[PDB]
């Protein structure tokens, strides 16, 4: 509806930067809203959702295993690793560590993950192969959150990341078992909060990844609907300002909320 | 109550229970169970996707089992930070916690994790520990300039660092 990209229109002018904005139609594909649809901004957190995507897809050709334990020591910790540092003594499942990835954000849960398929290269291989020439994960946790204006490596677009998102989770890309657990994951999510969650109406479904970095930047990906089932994808990036988390936080949630509100 | 902070995680001690630890870092801001098994994992401000946080671990399941594991980050801002690429190349395997101190800075680093696994004995003690240049650390964004220091019985087994200059 209009009203929300007068909200999006009001987001740019409040944070004094570009807001990438898409609601995409769940069964068809089709755009329902867009604004800056081909503008690149930095993926961060959101790539892990594609991340696990590309794991799934080996779990289906039988080339991984979500049980297969991985044994990591110290050398491998990183910024902001709450689960894996955990269980750095214990290890962790490739189901465990795109649980961490997805649910937690947790860093090193990427890493090791993005090891397990032969780096970033093989996640944009992996993209380019399902259709999406757009999205390119070069760096790794946490080095790729730079966000240096007008870098393009670890960016994506809008409408490249809606397509995909919509792909892994309702393509034949994967088995329905693996889009299920990819899904599961997504509405596992507990470090969105003071997002889109943040307007959803009680009785809706929701499976989403968010993401923060520097330079503002700041974004979300997601499925929703109302009655526990999803009908619509939404991605939302902004990078650039100079606005507080908050600022930020709210802005995505105003959208939100129209969004939810002319459903 | 407040959220988790600085002052109660250096407040908790090795050996207290889980309802000692509740009671200073404040129930509502800490979980058990699911991805953390039963330690104590408690949340701080906002921090990024997540919050600050420090995690405790447990030497058994039990009520009264004691405290053998802290972990934190973003509650201990450094005191000093004059970590540089310079002096992180100069810190080598078999140094001391007290020359890697002598090289990275007194005020560089706080503790990321600590764990002994032979509670009560200090024997094995593993440390990690998280150094920072002048501006690397923050306790809400991320790290511009930073290290994980790891030691055994007092003894650097390792190093890694980020965009250090
Ligand atoms: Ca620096």
């Amino acid at each position: 509806h209009p009203e929300t990209l007068v909200k999006v229109k009001d987001a740019e002018d409040q944070l004094g930067a570009r807001v990438g904005y898409i609601e995409l139609d769940l069964n068809s594909g089709k755009i329902l809203e867009s604004f800056r649809p081909e503008e690149r901004f930095p993926m961060m957190s959101t790539f892990k959702v594609l991340l696990c995507g590309a794991v799934l897809s080996r779990v289906d050709a039988g080339q991984e295993q979500l049980g297969r334990r991985i044994h990591y020591s110290q050398n491998d910790l990183v910024e902001y690793s709450p689960v894996t540092e955990k269980h750095l003594t214990d290890g962790m499942t490739v189901r465990e560590l795109c649980s961490a990835a997805i649910t937690m954000s947790d860093n090193t849960a990427a890493n090791l993950l993005l090891t397990t398929i032969g780096g970033p290269k093989e996640l944009t291989a992996f993209l380019h192969n399902m259709g999406d020439h757009v999205t390119r994960l070069d760096r790794w946790e946490p080095e790729l959150n730079e966000a240096i204006p007008n870098d393009e490596r670890d960016t994506t677009m809008p409408a490249a990341m809606a397509t995909t998102l919509r792909k892994l989770l309702t393509g034949e890309l994967l088995t329905l078992a693996s889009r299920q657990q990819l899904i599961d994951w997504m509405e596992a999510d507990k470090v969105a909060g003071p997002l889109l969650r943040s307007a959803l109406p009680a009785g809706w479904f929701i499976a989403d990844k968010s993401g923060a970095g520097e330079r503002g930047s700041r974004g979300i990906i997601a499925a929703l609907g109302p009655d526990g089932k999803p009908s619509r994808i939404v991605v939302i990036y902004t990078t650039g300002s100079q606005a507080t988390m908050d600022e930020r936080n709210r802005q995505i949630a105003e959208i939100g909320a129209s969004l939810i509100k002319h459903w | 109550a407040g959220v988790m902070t600085g002052a109660k995680f250096t407040q908790i001690q090795f050996g207290m229970t889980r309802q000692q630890v509740l009671d200073i870092a404040g129930a509502e801001n800490c979980e058990t169970g699911g991805s953390f098994g039963d330690s104590i994992h408690c949340r701080g401000h906002a921090a990024g996707d997540y919050y600050a946080y420090a995690t405790f671990g447990f030497t058994s399941a039990a009520a009264d089992a004691k405290v053998d594991s802290k972990s934190q980050e973003k509650l201990l801002a450094p005191s000093a930070p004059t970590l540089t690429l310079a002096k992180f190349n100069q810190v080598t395997v078999g140094m001391t916690r007290a020359q890697v101190l002598a090289t990275v800075g007194q005020g560089s680093c706080t503790t990321w994790s600590e764990y002994y696994p032979a509670y009560p004995s200090t024997a094995g003690v593993t440390l990690s520990l998280s150094c920072f240049d002048v501006d690397g650390y923050s306790s809400t964004g991320a790290y511009r300039g930073s290290a994980h220091l790891w030691f055994t019985d007092g003894v650097l087994q390792g190093k890694r660092q980020w965009d250090l200059v």
